[PDB]
DNA sequence: AGACACTACGAGTACATA
DNA sequence: TTTTTTTATGTACTCGTAGTGTCT
């Protein structure tokens, strides 16, 4: 049944109608499918933005339910090699279909980690057999792809989902469960995305188990915070306020109680706070230059463990050496 | 000899009877003990401990071992042939011996030691003694992170290295951490003193062994050695002014300092390019290189705070970078530039 | 449960010597019927269909319609640790889990019981070879293994062509190319040797050669392979079983 | 059978005698436990990503959580525990991890569903994930994403980068949070208590507070002072003096020392001083951050010195941190916030 | 949804000489050999998109006529191309006795050349070489540093250059004249822009803006298709101000969803090929770009870094 | 000076190839009786035995008991690098050993082997109670083991109520071979013999019997010994016996 | 019944890598 | 004017013992 699988692959999109956040690339794909003029695509986005559920209902509004059958489905799971790619997609273009009369597919997704030899040898098979069948390559980085192998293709770009499509779907969720959400926190929900439909399906699913009721309550800004670990904006600045205008000791007891009376991490204060200054008007660049430098090396320190107080009092020390020259 | 006069037991010990009491504490439960990690300077005689505390967990004979050869495969048909030193109640694992491939033989002789069980005729488990943990590259380390876990009934680690630096935190975490401060001088002269009594020397004053324990940095393992050299040379009877036998990688680095103190110039860079590569083609690593260099560096009376301040930065900065790196002249000849253009 | 007994040992390992390497995953469906199993090939390029029913089998008995899948590399594996003169006996509980493949020898007691581990197979069991057929013909198994394993040395496409009363079979390559011709006739001290051919409309379609040579391996089960050919329809080269039948849908050439 | 471990676990190390066999076991990791508790009564298990310090306990979680949900009879056939001591290359994980998701899940006994959910998936645990490749981590996307209706994936990491994005993103984060003296108090209590550990006031406050959010470590430190409380046979209780002297950590005498000498001396005796104490081996993250806390917890220095010595003592854990000798380390990190 | 149409790319593939607008020289050199007869062996090299495949495939057709399917032989990339390959086929197709006109000659077309092992294009060398009165070989590849000097010296070189404004217009408005498209000028211009010298990639865009929204326009065009990526790149790194460039990094790249090691790589091309700066400013900002992926490739891949990247780059040019 | 002679080189040449995977050094003692090896696995978790009796020689003469450690490179080179007659020859202080090859021709080569010291420790063998006793043909537990190998790496015995069961389970399945005490009358090699005096159970490595059934050509039968404690015993009629530990517990 | 050409799956050896 | 370097998956070549269908 479908109500065991988790919401992130239980909500996944069945039909191009689901597909929210891509308008201009959907409406496009479904021209090209209507007037039969299908080229071969190279569909390239960050993950979570709808490429492989854009492809599969595109696939499944071609050949129906008979998706799985008609379409040749390869991804980095499978073993793709330069011989993968002489026998089995030489021979699915070369022939013709089994069960219905039409042009085949074959979906390479993940294709950025195929290896350079099979892109090689791919990129004349896509420009022989072009009468008969299709060539769909997911990516999510364009480096890996040989520029001959990209030139043959159409890329459409997956931008994030805006905040009316993550919403429209946040909207269909409570719709389809019996979960309901505070404004606040449906914005802060958008606002810990960064246009990742994955991300908030699974937060939302926590935040509902969280909730240890019989969903007779709102879920609130403060299960949100407390189920994904996120500081909140309060505590964020009145930590930054703290370390801007508070003395040293002052500074460090506050940003101590509040990583500690809430369990925050570092990392998480650090980009907030990276967040927050990004809108503050300074004078004279050096003192965002010093600022950016500083926070990335601590960052790119923290990436691998050592002392966390070290690491917070290095945070104090930068910001505070760095708005030292803003006067 | 340093082989002739070693402690064989917890009661034979001459030095830290602070930690031989802990040790004592430790191997009083045997059975209830977790893993182990000896740490401190190099030469303190925390493998001679790990023997002891063994000794008293378990009979007599773990001295009594034996080395066999074992054989592993890789990858490719690349093959590699490792000496194991085992005995009836422990086995020593040393993949220091090795490159990168040091993971593979951590990863499959635990496990075979872990689903194998002790035989009789001679506790319960079996000890292995992970000699130099810090060649360990990480790989291997995360490989043991959960063998150490999964099977603690049968397998208990006690791992022997000098600087937890190189170590994971999850591994420090894993095992218990003793430290083995380095024995004062006072200690140090008076085992030289009990061994020179032993050993039939003739001393005209004591002091000297004083100045031997001054001349081995709280290192028993330099300063027996260097007492019974220079108690070859003297032929048997040491005298009041004999002198100290130092090692020839020590005075080649010495020279080095006094050349690079001299002159500083790419002529004289060629050559000390020269002694770097004469150092590290006769099995000297050059973590220590750089680390005596440094010092003798920082010896020198003629420079001022001024370019020790700076010597010791790019000491530290190309530290980090052999750490980092594979090439250690590439390091090693850069310090040495920079060094150079600071004086 | 189910209880499926076979007469023999050899019987089971003939029937999947037939496409031993030609497909990977397959999932068996067992019914009142009998045991029906429809396969894709790693390159969607052909379908093997098996189906047996209860009469090569010595005991069957089936509650309820059971679908089990496995791949055919485990399968082989256990079935090459079977003794042929053993007898096998397939289990399955309940509900669908790992089949136990039962060895009873006939004079010592010998119980190699394997239990084979399922797989989680998409079950699209569709509905094929239910098409009108343009033409229709069969032949000796073993002159369509020679010809297919003597053209495939000339090139690796066969283009097949039925005419009137006309059978040909193409191998056009790089070193050389060849052409077979045979007539329809039926022999009456050897009926088996007869080349039966039913044809209403002219067909020319080319397969490959690599394919062809997978399924020529079925030959060791029968003896009169039959050939289905239709303009835009899938290849069915059919083998009779003595109690079902293993047809193979290929799929021809784009010209 | 079930005495044989009792006593087995009873003659085990406490780090291991003491691990949570349960969900309510666990004492500070509660927004985690929670949805996992809330998640048993339902069959909706996601991916789930497993990332935080060390000694956390997220392998005791997914062992708890996976004990929970299968019983100890389909907990050796429903699981797939893959860690860091074997091969993880894109082979393996195209193969074997493949093919187990690909199977079907074991049937459960009629004892099975009388006690436990059991629900109709099995779990693949990957402990350790940062030793990973990027390509082994690649291929596991598809094998997650479309076998997901017969087995779950559960990453286990403490670096969460070393993963990838798009893993990162089809899995839900949980983060575990640094057991502090504040939530692991309670556990640290019970410890003693089922062993009748005789300590002082402050002591397991003072345990952890050492410890800096490992409770295995703490746990580590507390079987040793009792050990070493237990051989002496006085019985006393232990002090916080004798738990940390063997914790590693320098006399507070010592770092005065340090400090006198930092705060007045030239690179000489500075130097002097570090060798001799460089002979008592002590590791430098412990003293680095002993300093750390006596130079910014002291109200005596100015703010433009407390922003260099904390920039200066960054920059030294972070040389520290990739393996590099600690006498030269510690000697450029004296000498460096001697120099004002 | 039953069948589909051919793609304008094949559909209006140039099956003569005289259709292809690429480089004049070398098409005309082309031309006149095919009339004249006598084609050696030949080295097309350039980059993706130019008429490269087709240029060969329209001389080998002009001048085998009827006989092309029996004297020319056709081997791609997709195809095995090892030692063993050289060794049988190649040798017997050169070898194979076959009448043709008197001044024609069996075509042996590489696709893709640059992919053959070293193995196979050494033993190439005599096969080529005991067979050019009755053989003759065309490889078409986009690196001629990846074949052997032996081979090079054996055949001609034709370098195939980027194809100017002028000609992609002239090609386009052909096809739309074909087509019958409506179009605008503004539309045509950022095609042209967004193609950068590909042929391919302009007439692939073009049929996708057509068929997508009917109107080719600058508007639809942007719609469809975004700015080129290192353009945006090089503007970026070429600004004056620390904010621009932050701005520019925000807004262009990181809003709309492209990668940071798509970024970093871009940045260290851009660097590589720019001209506008010194050669040492560029070799910081190349040292600094490298730095900041080595912590990308380590999973700390981030906004903050790609910020602390331009600062050090700002930080460099501030003297 | 030790002279022994076998009738046929083939014999010698199975012996060597039926363990010449598991050692690579290997005493051969010397005595009046006959001939006598033991050697240590280089992982210490497998022995090998080894007796041949003047039973097997054509010729037999030695002077002095003596303990011969040879390698198993140069042995292994001179068995694979060359039915007929062998001959080994060894003289006072065997600092080498000589394999004539000598019925109908008259060619012969060989190539010297310079011998080593190893301790062969002397552990004692003890014939103590065992909870049962099986013997069944070599080739059907050869059979059985190779069968079950593919499936798991761990093979597990169980012996209770005149039944034993091999049992595998492994990540593709699990097999199971359940055996019945069967006496023929017929065909004397084709007999199942087991007592026992409680049901056991242990566990072992496959990889271990993978090589051990390599000996299925040595002998017609093989006896399996399982007790509670003690390791299993393997024994082959020559007398040859094989220790093998299994894994603790789970 | 058997010998030996044909053959195709497997261990070993290198060779690159933008 | 000249020699070497740890490892990791994909690619290509080679000999090669081996398993089975066929002919003197
Ligand atoms: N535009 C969208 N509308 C609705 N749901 C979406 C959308 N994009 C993603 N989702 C959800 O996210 C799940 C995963 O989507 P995918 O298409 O697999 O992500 P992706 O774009 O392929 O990126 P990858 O797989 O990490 S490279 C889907 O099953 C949906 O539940
Ligand atoms: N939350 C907790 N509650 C109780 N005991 C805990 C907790 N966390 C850790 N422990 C103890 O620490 C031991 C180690 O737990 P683990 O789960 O292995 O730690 P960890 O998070 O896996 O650290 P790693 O493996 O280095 S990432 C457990 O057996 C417990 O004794
Ligand atoms: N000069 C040209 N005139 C007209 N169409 C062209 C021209 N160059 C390229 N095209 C179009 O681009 C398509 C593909 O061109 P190709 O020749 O395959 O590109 P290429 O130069 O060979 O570079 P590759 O194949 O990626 S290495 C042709 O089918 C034409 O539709
Ligand atoms: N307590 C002790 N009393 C006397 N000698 C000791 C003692 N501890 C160590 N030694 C000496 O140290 C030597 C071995 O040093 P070792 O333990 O290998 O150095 P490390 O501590 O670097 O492993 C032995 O020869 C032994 O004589
Ligand atoms: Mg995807
Ligand atoms: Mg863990
Ligand atoms: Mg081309």
């Amino acid at each position: 049944s479908k109500e065991n699988l988790p919401w992130v692959e239980k909500y996944r999109p069945e039909t191009l109608d689901e597909v929210y956040g891509q308008n201009e690339v959907i409406t496009t794909v479904r021209k090209f499918v209507d007037e039969g003029k299908l080229p071969h695509l190279l569909f390239y986005g960050p993950p979570g933005t709808g490429k492989t559920s854009t492809i599969v209902a595109l696939a499944r509004e071609i050949y129906g339910k008979n998706y799985s059958n008609m379409v040749l489905e390869l991804n980095a799971s499978d073993d793709r090699g330069i011989d993968v790619v002489r026998n089995q997609i030489k021979d699915f273009a070369s022939t013709r279909q089994i069960f219905s009369k039409g042009f085949k597919l074959i979906i390479l997704d993940e294709a950025d980690a195929m290896t350079n030899a099979a892109q090689n040898a791919l990129r004349r098979v896509i420009e022989r057999y072009t009468k008969n069948t299709r060539f769909c390559v997911l990516a999510n980085y364009a480096h890996k792809l040989t520029p001959a192998l990209l030139s043959r293709c159409t890329r459409f770009r997956f931008q994030p989902l805006p905040q009316e499509a993550i919403e429209r779907r946040i909207a269909n969720v409570l719709v389809h469960e019996k979960l309901k959400l505070s404004p606040n926190a449906e914005k802060a929900l958008i606002e810990l995305s960064n246009g990742d439909m994955r991300r908030v399906l699974n937060v939302l699913q926590s935040c509902k188990a969280t909730l240890d009721n019989p969903d007779e309550d709102e879920i609130s800004d403060d299960v949100i915070y407390e189920c994904c670990g996120a500081p909140r904006p309060s505590d964020l600045k009145a930590v930054l306020k703290s370390i801007l205008e508070d003395d040293w000791g002052t500074a460090h007891y506050t940003l101590n109680k509040v990583r500690s009376a809430k369990g925050l991490a570092l990392i998480d204060l650090i980009e907030g706070i990276v967040k927050i200054l990004e809108d503050y008007e300074l004078q004279n660049e050096e003192t965002r230059v010093h600022l950016l430098t500083k926070l990335a090396d601590i960052e790119y320190s923290i990436s691998k463990g050592g002392n966390d107080q070290i690491q917070g009092s290095a945070v104090i020390g930068a910001i505070k050496a760095s708005f030292e020259n803003e006067t | 000899w340093v082989d002739k006069y070693r402690p064989k037991s917890l009661n034979a010990l001459s030095h830290n009877e602070e930690l031989t009491n802990f040790l004592k504490s430790l191997s009083d439960q045997p059975r209830d003990l977790p893993h182990l990690l000896l740490y401190g300077p190099n030469g303190t005689g925390k493998k001679t401990r790990c023997m002891a505390l063994l000794e008293s967990i378990f009979g007599p004979g773990v001295y009594r071992l034996k080395i066999d050869v074992r054989q592993f495969v890789t990858a490719s048909n690349r093959k590699l042939e490792l000496n194991v030193v085992s005995s009836p109640y422990h086995l020593e694992i040393t993949p220091s011996d090795m490159g990168n491939n040091d993971r593979i033989v951590i990863q499959e002789l635990l496990k075979e030691v872990a689903q194998m069980e002790q035989v009789d005729f001679q506790h319960r488990y079996k000890c292995v003694i992970i000699n130099e943990a810090n060649s360990l590259t990480k790989d291997a380390q995360a490989a043991l992170r959960r063998t150490m876990e999964k099977y603690s009934k049968n397998i208990r680690l006690i791992m022997v290295c000098d600087s937890m630096s190189p170590i994971i935190a999850p591994i420090k975490s894993r095992c218990l951490l003793i430290r083995c401060p380095a024995p004062s001088d006072s200690e140090i002269s008076t085992i030289l003193s009990d061994v020179v009594t032993n050993e039939r020397i003739q001393l005209e004053t004591k002091d000297i062994l004083k100045r031997i324990a001054q001349a081995s940095n709280g290192n028993l393992r330099v300063s027996l050695l260097m007492l019974e050299s220079m108690a070859l040379n003297n032929e048997l009877a040491l005298k009041s002014s004999s002198p100290i036998i130092k090692p020839d990688w020590i005075i080649v680095i010495h020279k080095l300092t006094r050349k690079i103190v001299k002159e500083r110039s790419v002529n004289s860079l060629i050559e000390c390019r020269a002694v770097l590569y004469d150092l590290l083609a006769h099995c000297i690593p050059a973590n220590i290189i750089l680390k005596e260099l440094t010092f003798s560096l920082l010896d020198v009376e003629t420079l001022n705070t001024t370019n020790k301040s700076s010597i010791i930065e790019y000491s530290s900065v190309f530290d980090e970078r052999l750490s980092l790196g594979n090439k250690a002249i590439f390091h090693l000849e850069g310090f040495i530039a920079k060094v150079m253009c600071c004086l | 449960m189910l209880e499926a007994k076979f007469e023999e040992a050899s019987l089971f390992k003939r029937i999947i010597d037939g496409f031993k390497d030609c497909v990977q995953l397959v999932n068996f469906q067992c019914k009142e019927d009998g045991i029906i199993a429809q396969a894709v090939d790693d390159s969607r390029v052909l379908l093997v269909s098996l189906e047996i029913g209860v009469e090569a089998f010595q005991e069957y008995r089936c509650d309820h319609p059971v679908t089990l899948g496995m791949d055919l590399t485990s399968l082989s594996k256990i079935l090459r640790c079977g003794n042929n003169t053993d007898t096998l006996t397939l289990i399955a509980d309940n509900t669908p889990d790992s089949i136990i493949l039962l060895f009873e020898d006939t004079k010592k007691d010998r119980i190699a019981e394997y239990s084979l581990k399922l797989m989680d197979i998409d079950a699209d069991f569709l509905k094929i070879e239910e098409l009108q057929y343009d033409s229709t013909l069969s032949l000796p198994s073993s002159e369509f293994s020679k010809i297919v394993r003597d053209l495939s040395q000339l090139s690796d496409s066969i283009n097949i062509m039925i005419t009137k009363e006309t059978i040909k079979f193409v191998a056009d390559g790089d070193i050389g190319s060849g052409s077979v011709i045979i007539k329809p006739f039926v022999d009456m001290e050897h009926p088996e040797t007869s080349i039966k051919l039913e044809m209403d409309q002219p067909v020319d379609l080319t397969f490959g050669a690599k394919y062809l040579l997978d399924i020529i391996k079925g030959s060791s089960l029968s003896d009169r392979v039959g050939i289905r050919l239709s303009s835009e329809a899938p290849a069915l080269f059919q083998f009779d079983l003595k109690s079902g039948f293993l047809q193979f849908f290929l799929a021809p050439k784009f010209n | 059978s079930k005495l044989a471990a009792e006593q087995s676990l009873a003659q085990q190390p406490w780090v291991e005698k003491y691990r949570p066999k349960n969900l309510d076991e666990v004492t500070a990791q509660d927004h985690a436990v929670t949805v996992l508790k809330k998640t048993l009564k339902s069959a909706n298990l996601p991916h789930m990503l497993f990332y935080g310090p060390p000694g956390t306990g997220k392998t005791s979680t997914i062992l708890a959580l996976t004990k929970e949900l299968y019983g100890p009879d389909l907990m050796k056939s429903r699981i797939l525990e893959l860690n860091a001591s074997d091969e993880r290359g894109i082979s393996i994980v195209r193969e074997k991890v493949k093919n187990f998701a690909r199977l079907t899940v074991s049937k459960p006994s009629k004892h099975d569903l009388e006690n436990y959910p059991c629900p109709p998936y099995k779990i693949i645990i990957l402990d350790e994930a940062d030793s990973m490749t990027a390509d082994a981590q690649s291929a596991l996307r598809r094998t997650m994403e479309t076998y997901s209706g017969v087995t779950r994936f559960c990453l286990i990491c403490n670096y969460v980068t070393r993963i990838i994005d798009p893993l990162a993103s089809r899995c839900s984060k949980f983060r575990f949070k640094a057991l502090d003296a504040s939530n692991a108090i309670d556990r640290l209590r019970f410890i003693s208590e089922q062993e009748n550990v005789k300590c002082d006031d402050g002591v397991l406050e003072r345990i952890l507070d050492i410890s800096a959010g490992d409770l295995r470590r703490g746990i580590t430190l507390l079987q040793s002072a009792s050990k070493g409380a237990q051989y002496l046979g006085d019985g006393k209780n232990i002090t916080s003096t004798q738990v940390e002297e063997l914790a590693g950590v320098v006399p507070h005498d010592i770092l005065i020392e340090i400090v006198e000498k930092v705060k007045s001396g030239d690179f000489d005796e500075i130097k002097k001083y570090v060798n001799t104490f460089m002979k008592s081996g002590w590791s430098a993250a412990s003293v680095v951050n002993q300093l750390h806390e006596y130079y910014i917890t002291n109200d005596n220095f100015d703010t433009n010195f407390k922003n260099q010595i904390s920039w200066l003592l960054f920059t030294t854990d972070s040389r520290l941190n990739n393996g590099t000798n600690e006498h030269i380390q510690l000697l450029n990190l004296l000498v460096k916030i001697s120099q004002l | 949804t039953l069948s589909l149409q051919l793609p304008w790319v094949e559909k209006y593939r140039p099956q003569v000489l005289s259709d292809i607008v690429g480089n004049k020289e070398t098409i005309d050199r082309l031309q006149q050999i095919a009339k004249d007869g006598n084609m050696p062996h030949m080295i097309i090299s350039g980059m993706p998109g130019i008429g490269k495949t087709t240029s060969v495939h329209c001389l080998a057709h002009e001048l085998l006529g009827r006989s092309y399917a029996d004297g020319v032989l056709e081997l791609n990339a997709s195809d095995d191309r090892g030692i063993d390959v050289v060794r049988n086929q190649i040798k017997h197709f050169a070898q194979k006795k076959l009448h043709l006109p008197p001044g024609k000659h069996k075509i042996v077309i590489l696709d893709e050349a640059d992919s053959m092992t070293a193995g196979a294009q050494q033993a190439l060398r005599r096969t080529m070489e005991l067979y050019s009165n009755s053989t003759r070989f065309a490889f078409a590849c986009n690196q001629s540093n990846k074949i052997i000097e032996p081979l090079q010296s054996r055949c001609a070189i034709l370098r195939y250059s980027k194809l100017s404004d002028e000609d992609v217009l002239k090609r386009l408005l052909q096809i739309i004249k074909l087509e019958d498209v409506k179009y605008t000028n503004d539309g045509l211009e950022a095609i042209i822009f967004t193609a950068e010298g590909d042929m391919r990639q302009a007439i692939n865009n073009l049929q996708s803006t057509v068929a997508g929204h009917g109107l080719v326009n600058a508007d639809n065009v942007f719609k469809i298709v975004d700015s080129p990526h290192p353009l945006i790149v090089k503007k970026m790194l070429l600004a004056s101000n620390l904010e621009d460039s932050i701005q520019i990094l925000r807004t262009d790249l990181w809003k709309k969803g492209y990668s940071s090691i798509d970024i970093v790589t871009t940045s260290f091309r851009v660097t590589k090929n720019l001209a506008q700066v010194k050669e040492s400013v560029r070799l910081e900002m190349i040292k600094e770009i490298g730095l900041t992926h080595m912590r990308i490739l380590e999973g700390v891949g981030t906004y903050l870094q790609l910020a602390s990247m331009l600062a050090k780059i700002h930080k460099l040019n501030n003297k």
